[PDB]
């Protein structure tokens, strides 16, 4: 029944923010091919 | 290293873009002026000591420091370098991750590990070319 | 020192008349408003 | 098996999907739904857990079994049409 973050272990990253007077959950991600930022 | 060894807050984190093998980590990034005084630190494989490293620190004041990281905890991230929070802003009317010292809540959750192996089994999100046993 | 920085970087409320981000947290422009406030009127603005 | 998930064509970038007058056409992300761009796995050719949390005895293997897809939506089946 329990469990951690361990090293090594495939994780996604997730936030929440209110945009039109809504909570847009979200989640960080990028694309460093072309554009070395990051995006959500 | 030591190998799978836990995750505790306040200890340095290394984080990696899978496919894409660019260490996001501490870097000059000193570029975005959303804000006018806030840091992208983006994507480039710089692993380079002390400018390697993000670190946590808990949410709330629920879990101090030396306990283990858990699935569901909502966390708190932060250069050693810049020292400033990963930021959500909000650039023009639309959402703009930056770093800055508003902070923000950075919610994690599980995908897989390393005892979650294939050997060949199926996993979610691989690719993969369908086959016909007879008509290949 | 070190702590003193840290600090007002988590709130550092020197806030002019009008920059961007906070209020001020740039010298010239708020000290030109208050020299505009300062020569020819008194101390405050509206005054003779 | 019994999973829904929605192909994407990796290439042009497209998500899989089954029209109205039931063909196979791709669909951009702004018209993919769970509607159309919903397919699961069929281990065997019949009919017939729900939250898939719990592991419990990972099924498929690449290359030795076979599946067949099915549009829970429609619950139609693959098929090659084989033309004259």
């Amino acid at each position: 029944e329990i469990q951690f973050l361990r090293t090594d272990d495939e994780v996604v990253l997730q936030c929440t923010a209110t945009i039109h007077k809504e909570q847009q959950k979200l989640c960080l991600a990028a694309e460093g091919f072309g554009n070395r930022l990051c995006f959500l | 290293g030591g190998g799978h060894r836990t995750l505790l807050y306040g200890h340095a984190i290394l984080l990696r873009h899978s496919y894409s093998g660019m260490y996001l980590c501490c870097l000059s990034t000193s570029r975005s002026s959303t804000d006018k005084l806030a840091f992208d630190v983006g994507l480039q494989e710089d692993t380079t000591g002390e400018a390697c490293w993000w670190t946590i620190h808990p949410a709330s004041k629920q879990r101090s420091e030396g306990e283990k990281v858990r699935v569901g905890d909502d966390l708190i991230l932060v250069s050693v370098s810049s020292e400033r929070y990963l930021h959500l802003s909000y650039g023009n009317s639309s959402w703009h991750v930056d770093a800055a010292f508003q902070q923000t809540l950075w919610s994690v959750a599980p995908i897989s590990s390393g005892s979650e192996a294939a050997q060949g089994y199926l996993i979610g999100g691989d690719v993969l070319r369908l086959l016909h046993g007879h008509m290949d | 020192a070190n702590v003193v920085v840290r600090l007002l970087i988590r709130r550092p409320e020197c806030f002019g008349p009008a920059l961007r981000g906070e209020g001020g947290n740039g010298l010239l422009a708020a000290m030109e408003e208050a020299i505009k406030i300062a020569e020819d009127p008194s101390r405050d603005g509206p005054s003779p | 098996w019994g999973q829904p998930f929605r192909l994407r064509h990796v290439t042009t970038g497209k998500y899989l999907s089954l029209m109205e007058d039931k063909n196979l056409l791709l669909m951009d992300k702004e018209k993919a739904d769970v509607k159309s761009t919903a397919f699961a796995f069929r281990s065997s050719k019949e009919k017939l857990r729900k939250e898939v949390d719990g592991m419990g005895t990972s099924e498929i293997k690449y290359g030795d079994s076979i599946c067949y897809i099915q549009h829970v939506d429609t619950g139609l089946w693959l098929t090659y049409q084989a033309v004259d």
